[PDB]
């Protein structure tokens, strides 16, 4: 469910199959980092993006 | 005395209130008796066993209690959260309990427990198993057909008992979240 | 007497304690004492 | 009229009733604050017994029905999931403040204008606290990181301990400390792995120059004590190999089974043969080892230990050096094993602990880890002393990241109600009684204190808020902020120069936490709640 949001913040088209997997599906980003909630738990940001 | 097409209408509308908190009771008491009869009436020198003292000797080698049960309590017992036998008596009892104490040591994994008849006399003038909710074994009067050796030979020729543990220092485990752990960078 | 219905005749106070069961905490901190002077050391139960 | 199947409070009823609840929480865990605090013992209804001071697992392990104490409860897990350490005096704090907003608010104050209030002081006192009762971490040096960790280990089961705990606890942050991108140093506690055992007194419990495994070696054929260790760390389990689901075993000429099924464990042989073949000491794996396998390491002269847990086998690899390996499959798609990824460490001894053995890897290089094994009279008592442990290295690692402290013994809240009482003046009308209150409320953790110590608390709080009023109010008495609570004499006496600190941290987050928790139970004047 969450694929349709994920492709339109990012720009990534999903590949189904590894002989459409080429480099103009993929979605630049500046950044993408794990961080943690001082020990509350953790989260994985994507900020900063190529047309956004 | 006619008009017997009342179309009662409006009527038990002024008393859902007073209906629901009674039947919320009922359902509860059908619930328990359903729970109570889900296991009554329904059904109500190799061959020695030459392992049978050396299983003796070594089940010895560990001491706690089986948890006494409350008629909510086999309720919410068995609602919630594996195999699980139930005693069922009234104060040969001590002797399988005896045997279900010195099985609990070998079997972390289940839940033995006992409760008394009379909260929960046709059953009682003269071994529940229960796994996911769901009765496996309906053993009654046990009496016809002991030692843990001998109970635990006859929970696992009907495939029942799970089959088969070092000891620690005392404990390890604190907590298990994001330990955070060490990561050497430069 | 063991609840199994073994007899334990004994003199030893690991052996006594081991097998009373007991509903005060306190006296289960006492048991469990005993346990860890019997397998610390090995004597001495009694007097700890 | 409703016609709701449940019952319904509203008005002053359901706050009192709030009120209560939370008054109940906070006086169930008043007893066991500071360094007269006393302990409770927790029984589990099943025999289980549990003997605690802190105040996150005494809240955890008691059943709570109403949403209120709920609220506190879970206020003091929080607490103690981001900070480590005063998890009574948050859940203490709010529930005066709950209290006393009540108080307020039956004297016909709105509740808008109580929770603006409480804002207002919140924001206000920590603004104080950072611009004045802060103490610099610099000048001071490892006496500071002693003195938090001793103060922590107050009221505690190692109180008088402490001497010696301290420097335990500084030893083993200190020994975990690494620095990671922007030059942040950074003390990743809970890597210090604590193992417990009865047996020996406090005093002679060991700190690990290296690191402590639950485990034993597999068989007894191999040797307890390597001295040059080549740590070879694996996630894979060492036993026959077996075809997964999609691979089938069709035979249509007999005489291949006994290839196959000499094949099936030769794979095994190959496996092991080429992890042994690079000098490979001890190897530790988190899947099994069936009796084959043992039997090679064995007769190679080696160590292997099975089901080893994988946060251990994590820190072992970061430590020794070494990298987990899940296969030995490379990128040319052969199956290798190359002496790169092997960890070294200075001795590995399987040492004996009160009738019982354990791995002891010592003096990891490339790395340096640390562990302690507690030991104590019984499982409960190792038990608290690990609760405690963990308090202290919270508490040490909260001083190490963050460079500034705090004076103890109540000196902080004194301070701070002197300060709110005198600026809820400065502006308001109604909110004034608010930020009154507040700083009323903030004196409760002195007053529990003094109680604790069956110490006349009216005349020591009074003592202390002159000490502070003066240190206010004249200019050259500032040296006052630091009069704290000696509860051993029970007179008011300089906290910053007889040792006593926290982090500032601790109670910036327990006002912030607690003042947003009065506030949730503050907007509550009417409860539905239905029947099941
Ligand atoms: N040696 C000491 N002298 C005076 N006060 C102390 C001393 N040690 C600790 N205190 C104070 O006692 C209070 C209670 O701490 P405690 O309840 O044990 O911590 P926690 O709240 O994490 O359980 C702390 O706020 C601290 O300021
Ligand atoms: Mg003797
Ligand atoms: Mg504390």
């Amino acid at each position: 469910e969450d694929i349709e949001f994920i492709c339109k913040t990012i720009g990534t088209k999903p590949v189904a199959h590894i002989d459409q997997f080429t480099a103009d599906m993929l979605g630049s980003a500046e950044l993408a980092e794990e961080v943690n909630l001082n020990g509350s738990g953790k989260l994985l940001k994507i900020t900063g993006c190529a047309s956004p | 005395l006619a008009g017997e097409g009342i179309s009662v209408n409006t009527g038990p509308k002024g008393v859902i209130n007073d209906w629901r908190r009674f039947k919320q009771l009922e359902t509860e008491q059908r619930e328990e008796q359903c729970r109570e009869m889900e296991r009554l009436i329904k059904k109500l020198f190799l061959q020695q066993y030459r392992k049978q003292r050396m299983e003796e000797m070594r089940q010895q080698l560990h001491f706690k209690q089986v948890f006494e049960i409350s008629g909510e309590g086999f309720l919410d017992m068995i609602d919630k959260e594996i195999v699980i036998m139930v005693h069922i008596y009234e104060d040969g009892t001590e002797a399988m309990n005896g045997c279900m104490i010195c099985l609990a040591a070998e079997y972390p994994a289940v839940k033995f427990c006992k409760v008394k008849s009379s909260v929960i006399s046709q059953f009682t003038r003269n071994l529940l198993i229960y796994k996911g909710g769901e009765l496996i074994g309906n053993f009654v009067r046990v009496t016809d057909q002991f030692f843990a050796v001998d109970l635990e030979a006859f929970l696992q020729e009907f495939g029942l008992l799970p089959e088969k543990l070092v000891l620690t220092s005392v404990r390890n485990s604190a907590t298990c979240h994001s330990e955070d752990s060490d990561l050497e960078i430069d | 007497l063991d609840p199994m219905g073994g007899i334990v005749m004994t003199n030893d106070g690991n052996a006594i304690l081991r097998e009373i069961q007991v509903q005060h905490p306190a006296a289960k901190s006492m048991i469990e004492i005993s346990r860890t002077q019997d397998e610390e050391v090995g004597d001495g139960t009694t007097s700890v | 009229p409703l016609s709701v199947f449940g019952d319904r409070s509203t008005g002053e009823t359901i706050r009192s009733q709030n009120v209560m609840a939370a008054a109940s929480i906070a006086n169930i865990v008043k007893s066991s604050l500071g360094p007269v605090g006393l302990d409770k013992m927790l029984v589990d209804d099943i025999g289980d017994v549990t003997i605690t001071n802190d105040g996150a697992t005494i809240l955890k392990l008691l059943e709570v029905e109403h949403p209120a104490a709920k609220v506190l409860c879970e206020l003091a897990d929080l607490q103690d999931k981001e900070v480590g350490d005063g998890t009574t005096s948050v859940v203490i704090i709010a529930a005066e403040l709950l209290k006393n907003a009540d108080e307020l608010v039956k004297q016909k104050i709105h509740p808008t204008s109580v929770i603006s209030g409480y804002r207002l002081a919140c924001k206000e006192a920590v603004r104080y606290i950072n611009e004045n009762l802060i103490v610099n971490t610099d000048e001071l040096g490892r006496d500071c990181l002693i003195n938090a960790a001793k103060t922590s280990m107050s009221s505690k089961i190692i109180g008088i301990n402490g001497d010696f705990f301290a420097n335990m606890v500084v030893d083993a942050v200190l020994a975990i400390k690494y620095t990671d991108i922007r030059g942040q140093p950074r003390y990743p506690v809970n890597s210090v792995n604590i193992l417990k055992a009865h047996g020996r007194s406090q005093m002679e419990s060991m700190l690990i120059s290296g690191y402590a495994l639950n485990c034993v070696v597999g068989s007894q054929g191999m040797p307890k004590r390597i001295v040059n260790a080549k740590i070879a760390c694996l996630d894979f389990s060492l036993q026959k190999t077996k075809m997964k689901l999609g691979v089938q075993v069709v035979i249509t000429d007999p005489e291949k089974l006994d290839q196959i099924r000499q094949r099936e464990s030769d794979i095994t042989k190959e496996r092991i043969q080429k992890i042994l073949a690079t000098g490979a000491n001890v190897i530790l794996t988190t899947g099994g080892i069936d009796d084959m396998c043992l039997k090679y390491f064995v007769e190679a002269g080696a160590m292997a230990v099975r089901r080893v847990l994988k946060r251990d086998l994590k820190r072992i690899a970061k430590a020794s050096g070494a990298t987990i390996l899940s296969t030995l499959a490379n990128l040319e798609g052969e199956e290798t094993f190359e002496a790169a990824m092997l960890g070294q460490a200075e001795e590995v001894v399987q040492e004996r602990i009160c009738d019982d053995e354990l791995i002891l890897i010592k003096n990891t290089k490339a790395r340096t880890s640390a562990s302690i094994i507690l030991r104590g009279a019984n499982d409960f008592m190792c038990d608290e002393m690990e609760r405690s442990l963990h308090d202290a290295l919270c508490v040490v690692k909260r001083v190490l990241e963050s460079k500034s402290v705090v004076p103890g013994g109540g000196a902080v809240e004194a301070a701070l109600s002197i300060y709110l009482e005198n600026y809820a003046t400065s502006m308001g009308s109604r909110e004034q009684l608010a930020i009154a209150e507040f700083a009323r409320s903030l004196l409760v953790i002195p007053n529990t204190l003094a109680v604790n110590a069956a110490q006349d608390s009216t005349d020591l709080v009074a003592k202390l808020r002159a000490f502070h009023n003066e240190a206010q109010v004249n200019p050259e008495r500032k040296n006052l902020k630091w009069i704290g609570l000696d509860l051993s004499n029970g007179k008011p006496r300089d906290n910053k120069q007889a040792g006593v600190f926290e982090p500032t941290i601790v109670k910036v987050k327990s006002l912030k936490f607690a003042t947003e928790a009065a506030i949730t139970i503050l907007r509550i004047d009417d409860l539905i709640k239905l029947h099941p």
